[PDB]
C-alpha cells in the first residue's frame, strides 16, 4: 500500500476511501459482448 | 463514443490530462450511445403501452419519456482521459448518475405496477388461445366476450376495468381487431404495437419460424465456441479445466467390474480364503477374502474421493451360515506387503484399517422381504485422499463384513459387500485419472477407440473417459439439435466424414490392380450412419471396434465440419420438412377452429 | 462498411481494455489507449453486399474499416 | 546528469532491443522503437556530488534524467 | 547515438519507412560512438608505440592513424528506421563495413608483428624485475646493461636492436629513465606512454593497491548477482537450474553408510543368509546377502545416475573361504517382492539381474600385496534410468560378488563389494533429490540444520544437500574474498548476524524479570565467530546442532548484508591492515635493492 | 515460411538468401553490458 502519488488518480491507502457495498449498484464490467456471426454482422 | 463524459479540467485545451471526469452535484454523466437509448426506449415503450390502465387506477404518473432523464451536454467521452480525447462529442444526450437512478427506479417501480396487471389480462388472454399459427381462424366476438364474462375468477382485474384492459390489450394480440368507430367494422390489418417484431415470429409456411431457426443456431454456435467442442479429438495433452468437468459422481456395483476392465480395482484371486484379524473398538473382527476373487477398488489410481458404498436390497443371507449374522459390515482398507494378485495368504496382508464401520451387527440392518433378509439401506463411507496413501504401493479399499467369529458355515460365503452400489465422487477436479494412473492432462485422441465395450461403463467418475465422454456428449448435441443428421439430407456432418472415408478408401486402393473404382452412393451411406450412430450414442466412439467413427480422421474431421456448418445455417434452415410442420399447423389451427366454433354457441 | 451497432460492439470491447489503462502503464506492457478510430477510415461510395443492392445505399464519408485493419 | 559513457549503456541496452523491432510488431507486444530521448531533458546548473564541487562543473543544457525517469 | 546509419531513401522529409540503411559498394557505415573510438585508439596506441622498432626491421608501413578507416557521413543513425528517426547525426564519424575489415586485420596484422618482439623485449625487461613496490631502488645502468649483455640467450631479438628495443622500452618501464640528450643526466620523473595507467597501479601505500582493492570487490558483486546468492536461504520451491548445478560427481563407500544417515541406500538386516541363484550367462551363480546387513543402494530415489562402482584396493580372501575364489565380481539388481528391511529369505526375492558382470573369476582379478590379496583396479558400472524401475516398487542395486557356488567357508563372509569405493554421476541434471524422493525444485530453507553430521558428507551427488551447499560454498568465497571476515574489524558479514541475535535474544527476554539486560561485547564477539564459522566451512550451516548459523534468520540475514557490504567498499578496501602490507612491501624492496647492489658489482 | 510481404524487409523464402558462415564474422548481439555500481557511475 505504499504511497505511490500520481501513476493513477487515487491512492489506495489514500485519505478517506470507503468499502462499502450497494444492493443499488451490482459490480460489473463488460463480459456478454455480443459477437456471433449474424449478431456482430 | 462510450463512458463517461469528460472536460477540460484545465480549460480551453483538451490534451491526454487536461481532462477529468466532469462530475459533480448530480453525479457523472454517463454519455448515452445509439444503441443504449434502444433499450431504455424498448424498456419504457412497453411500460407506456399500459397508459389507459395507469390513469383507470390512479397510479403511475404520465407517459414516462426517456428525454426526462437525460441532457444534452457536451465534451470528451470515454473511458479514460487518455482515450477520451478522440470523441470529441458536441450536445450528446448524456444521462447523469442520480439520473441513471431514477430510469431505474422508475422502470423498477412502474414494472411492477404494470407486470402486476399484464398478469391478469393474461390469465384472461391465453384464456382462449389467441395464437394459431396457419391462416386464420375467427370466434364471434359477443360470445367469447360473454363467455370469459364467466370463467374468468372473481379477483381477476379484467372484470374491474373490460375496456380498460382491452384498450391495452388491443396493443399486444394483434387477433382482437376493435371495431373502428366512424364505419363500425373491424380493419383486416391488426395493428399492435409490436407491428415488426410480432410480424416477424409468426410461424411464416416458407420456413418454419425464423424466430426459433435463427436461436436454434445462435444456440448452438454458442456451445460449439464455449465447451470447447472444436479440438475434441485434438491429439495433445489437455488440462482437465479444459473440459469443466462439473456435478460430476457417477456410482457403480464392484465386486462385479472385472480387474482389467478398470485398472482402478484389482482383485485378491487366491486359492484359499485370507482370514486376517484385527482389533476394532475393541472386539476383534476377522475379515474374510472369502472364495470367490473378492474385487476390491484399489487405493492407488483412485483421485482423492469421496468413496461412498451403499448396501442396500442387498441379499444378507444370516439365516444360513450363522457366522454372517453379529458381523458389523464396514468399509475397510487393507494394506498389503506383496501386490495383490500375488497376496496368497494372511501373513502377507500388512494391516487393516476399518475406515468406517456400521454400528450394530448383521441382524438389525436386516429386514425381511420374502424369506431372503435383504440389507436396510445404509451408507458407509470413506474419504480417501491422494497422499493418505503416500510410499505405501499396495493398498486397496474393500467393503467387506468384519465376522466377530470365523466358522465352517462361513466357509464358501465371502462377506464382500461390493455388490452393494458404491458412489464415488471425485472431491478435486483438477486431477483426472486415466488407464489406472492419476494426471492432470489428458490426450483426447488416445482415449478414441481405446476402450472396450465394458473399458467405457465401467469407467470411474472424472476419469479421461468419463471427461471425453461429457464432451462428445456436448458436441453430440450440437448436431442433433442444429444439423439434420437425422433425415436422407446428407447434412455436414455425414459430409464432412464421407469425405475421409473416399480419401481413405481411395488410397487404400492405390497401388495395385485397383479393380475397384471407389462406390460413393455406398459411402454417402455408410458415413451417413456413421455420423448418426454418433449424434445417437456419443460413447461408442470410444470402443474399439466401432466401424469408421474410431478412425482416427472421424471427429476431428466431423466437429470441424459441424463447425462451419453452424456459422452459416442462413436464418431459414427450418425449410427443413417444412412442408409437413406446415401442413401439421395447418392441422391444428383446424382443430382450433373447431374450438371457437363452441364458444360461439354454447355461449351465444 | 462499420454500421452505426458494429461501432458498438468494437467500442464497448475497447472500452473495456482502456479501462485497465492505470496497470499497463504501471508494467510498460500496452501503448497507449486504443481508440476505434484508429483502425477505420473515411471513404465514401455505395457500401452493399452485391453491385445490384450496393447501388441503393450511397453513403458519403461513411467509415468503413479496410481489411488489413480489421485484422488488427 | 548523463555523462558521456552514461548513455553508451543506456545506448546499448536500448539498442539491443530495438533490435527485436519487427518481433514486437508482430506479437503485437512492444509500443515502438525505445528511445533514450525520451527518457532524459535538457535542463542545466552545476552538477557535482555536493554543492563544494558542484561548483565547479557549470554545465548549460547538459542531459539530466529525471529520478522518476530514472525508474522508467 | 549507436548502430548502422540510415539516410532517407525517399528523400528530404525523414519518417519512420522514409529511412534505410546507408548501405553501398563499401558496405554499411556504422557509426563510431565516443566510447568505441577509445578502444581502437587504445589498440592502436598500443602499436604506435612500438614504432622504432618497425622501422628498424622495415615491417609496419608508417604510424596507424584510426583517421584513416573511418569517414565524415551525416545521417541519422539507430538500430531500426523507427529508432535510428530519433538520433540526427551530422558529420559523425562512421567506419564502413570494408574498413571494420581493415581496422580489424591491420589491428591483427601488426598485433601479430609486435606481439612477437615485445616477447623478446620481455624475456630481458622482466629478467632484472623492473617493478618494486616501495620507495625507489636504482642499479647503476652501466652495469645493469653489460651484464644483460651476457644473460640474454644468442636468439633474443635485444641483442639485435638494443637501442631500437631500447626506445620502445623506454615507453613501458618508468624503471629506465632515459639520460636527457642536453644537460646528460635522467629526469627524476619517468615518462612512460602508460603515465596514468602506470600511475594508477602503483602500490599505493595508503591502501594496498586501486586497481586491486577495486577488481576484488566488482569481481565479488558479479558471484553475489550471478550465481544467485542472493536468495540462498529462501523458503520456498525453487528450480534446480537455479543452482546451475554443473561438473558434480561426488564418490562414496556404502556398505558403511548407515541406512537413516542418507535415504538413497537401504539394508537387508535380516537373521540368516539369503543365498538365492540366477542363470548369468549359462553359468548359475548364487548372490550371497551373508552374514550381516548388506547396505545396498536402493533404485528408487536415485536420479537416472551412472553409477560406477569401483572395486580396487580392497581386501579379496579368496585365501580363507576358497568359496570366494571362481565367483565373478558382479554389480547386480535386486528387485524384491515384500520391501527390503521385511525381506526375510529367498523366495521374497522377485528376481536378481547382472547389470554388470566382471570377466574372469575372484582369483585373475587379485594380486598378493603382503599376503591379503586385493583387488585389481576394476571399475563394473551401470545406468541405471528414473523408468527402468517403473511400478516395481521395491529394487536395489547391490555390487556383490555371484559365487559359483556356496559352502560353508562363506557363512560368515558377506560378499558385498560395497565396500569399494562407488562414484554416481546424475545425468540429468534438471532431476535432483531430496530426503529419499526425487523433484524438480528445491526449497533451500528447509535444507538448512536439517541434515546430520553425516547426514551431508553421506549426500548423493546432485541432490538438494550436495546443491545447498554448492550454493553456499560461492557465498562463502565472496564473504571470504571480498569482506574482512578474518580479523577484529567486526565486518558488514558478522555484523548482520549481530544485530539478528540482538533482535533475538531482546524478544527472548520479554515477559518475565528481564534480569538480563543484553550483552553485546559478548554478542559482537559470538556472531563474529559464527559469521567466521560460516566463511570457514559453508558447509556447517546445514548440521543440525550448530551454534547461531542454524537458526532460520541468519544466512539469509548473512547474504543480504553482505550483499549490500560489496555494493559500497569504496576503492580503497585495501586500507585493512595497509599498514604490515605496506611494511612488507618495503621489506622486498629492501631484499630487491640488495639484489641491484650484486648486479651492479659483479658486472662492473 | 510463408509469405508475408512486407512486416520485415526480408522474406525468409525469399529469393537468394544464403546461409554461410565466416570464420570473420562470429555473430554476436549484446550480452556483456556493463551495470555494475562503479562502473555505471
Ligand atoms: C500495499 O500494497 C499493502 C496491501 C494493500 C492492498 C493490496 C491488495 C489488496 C487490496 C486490493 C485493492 C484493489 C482491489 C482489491
Ligand atoms: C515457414 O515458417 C517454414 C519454416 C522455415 C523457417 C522456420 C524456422 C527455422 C529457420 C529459422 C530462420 C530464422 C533464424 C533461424
Amino acid at each position: 500500500g505504499n504511497v505511490q502519488t500520481s501513476v493513477n488518480t487515487y491512492n489506495i491507502t489514500g485519505d478517506g476511501n470507503s468499502f462499502t457495498p450497494t444492493s443499488d449498484m451490482t459490480s460489473t464490467a463488460a463480459p456478454a459482448i455480443d459477437l456471433k456471426p449474424g449478431v456482430l454482422n | 463514443p462510450t463512458g463517461k463524459l469528460w472536460r477540460p479540467v484545465g480549460t480551453s485545451v483538451a490534451t491526454i490530462d487536461s481532462l477529468a471526469i466532469v462530475s459533480d452535484r448530480f453525479g457523472q454523466y454517463s454519455f448515452v450511445n445509439e444503441g443504449m437509448r434502444e433499450t431504455f426506449s424498448k424498456a419504457l415503450f412497453d411500460i407506456n403501452m399500459w397508459q389507459p390502465l395507469f390513469q383507470a387506477t390512479k397510479t403511475g404518473c404520465g407517459p414516462i419519456v426517456l428525454s426526462s432523464f437525460t441532457t444534452t451536454t457536451s465534451g470528451y467521452v470515454g473511458a479514460t482521459a487518455g482515450d477520451a480525447l478522440d470523441n470529441p462529442v458536441t450536445n450528446g444526450v448524456f444521462i447523469s448518475t442520480v439520473q441513471i437512478m431514477n430510469l431505474q427506479r422508475t422502470i423498477a417501480a412502474r414494472m411492477r405496477d404494470v407486470a402486476l396487471w399484464q398478469k391478469h389480462l393474461d390469465t384472461a388472454m391465453t384464456m382462449l388461445t389467441p395464437d394459431i399459427s396457419a391462416g386464420s381462424a375467427s370466434c364471434n366476438w359477443k360470445s367469447l366476450l360473454a363467455f370469459a364474462k364467466d370463467i374468468l375468477p372473481l379477483d381477476n382485474l379484467c372484470l374491474t376495468y373490460p375496456n380498460e384492459f382491452y384498450n391495452v390489450a388491443i396493443h399486444r394480440y394483434p387477433a382482437l381487431k376493435p371495431g373502428n368507430p366512424d364505419t363500425k367494422l373491424p380493419d383486416a390489418q391488426a395493428h399492435p404495437l409490436g407491428e415488426v417484431a410480432g410480424a416477424f415470429n409468426a410461424a411464416t409456411s416458407e420456413v418454419g419460424s425464423l424466430v426459433g431457426s435463427s436461436s436454434t443456431l445462435s444456440q448452438a454456435i454458442s456451445t460449439m465456441a464455449g465447451k470447447d467442442l472444436d479440438l475434441i479429438e485434438a491429439d495433445t495433452p489437455l488440462p482437465v479445466s479444459v473440459f469443466t468437468p462439473s456435478l460430476a459422481p457417477r456410482s457403480y456395483r464392484p465386486a462385479f467390474i472385472k480387474p482389467e476392465d478398470a485398472k482402478w480395482i484389482a482383485e485378491f484371486n487366491n486359492s484359499s480364503l485370507i482370514r486376517k484379524t484385527l482389533t476394532y473398538s475393541g472386539a476383534t473382527y476377522t475379515v474374510q477374502l472369502g472364495p470367490g476373487p473378492t474385487r476390491v477398488i484399489d487405493m492407488n489410481a483412485m483421485i482423492d474421493s469421496v468413496l461412498t458404498l451403499d448396501v442396500s436390497g442387498t441379499i444378507l443371507p444370516y439365516d444360513t451360515n450363522p457366522d454372517l449374522s453379529t458381523s458389523v459390515p464396514a468399509f475397510v482398507l487393507i494394506q498389503t506387503s506383496v501386490p495383490i494378485q500375488q497376496v496368497t495368504t494372511a501373513a502377507n496382508i500388512t494391516a487393516i484399517t476399518v475406515v468406517s464401520a456400521a454400528g450394530a451387527s448383521a441382524i438389525n440392518l436386516a429386514i425381511n422381504v420374502r424369506g431372503q433378509p435383504r440389507f436396510n439401506m445404509l451408507h458407509l463411507q470413506a474419504t480417501f485422499e491422494r497422499e493418505t496413501i503416500t510410499g505405501i504401493p499396495y493398498i486397496y479399499g474393500l467393503g467387506t463384513f468384519l465376522i466377530p467369529s470365523p466358522t465352517s458355515s462361513s466357509n464358501f460365503s465371502n462377506p464382500t459387500l461390493m455388490d452393494g452400489l458404491l458412489t464415488v465422487t471425485p472431491v478435486l477436479l483438477r486431477e483426472t485419472t486415466y488407464k489406472g494412473e492419476v494426471v492432470d492432462a489428458i490426450v483426447p485422441a488416445t482415449v478414441m477407440a481405446n476402450q472396450t465395450s465394458e473399458e467405457v461403463a465401467s469407467a470411474l467418475a472424472n476419469d479421461a473417459i468419463v471427461l471425453v465422454s461429457n464432451h462428445l456428449n456436448k458436441l453430440a448435441n450440437v448436431v442433433g439439435d442444429a444439423i439434420p443428421v437425422a433425415s436422407r439430407t446428407d447434412d455436414s456432418a455425414t459430409s464432412a466424414i464421407v469425405s475421409r472415408l473416399a480419401v481413405q478408401h481411395k488410397l487404400s486402393q492405390v497401388g495395385q490392380a485397383s479393380p475397384t473404382p471407389p462406390d460413393y452412393p455406398l459411402l454417402w451411406r455408410r458415413a451417413k450412419r456413421a455420423a448418426s450412430m454418433f449424434v445417437s450414442n456419443p460413447s461408442l466412439a470410444l470402443q474399439v471396434g466401432i466401424p469408421v467413427l474410431t478412425q482416427s480422421g472421424m471427429l476431428s474431421a466431423l466437429t470441424s465440419g459441424v463447425g462451419t456448418a453452424l456459422r452459416t445455417g442462413s436464418l431459414g434452415k427450418g425449410v427443413t420438412d417444412a412442408s409437413e410442420k406446415l401442413r401439421a399447423r395447418q392441422s391444428l389451427t383446424v382443430a382450433k377452429q373447431a374450438f371457437f366454433d363452441q364458444i360461439g354457441s354454447l355461449w351465444p
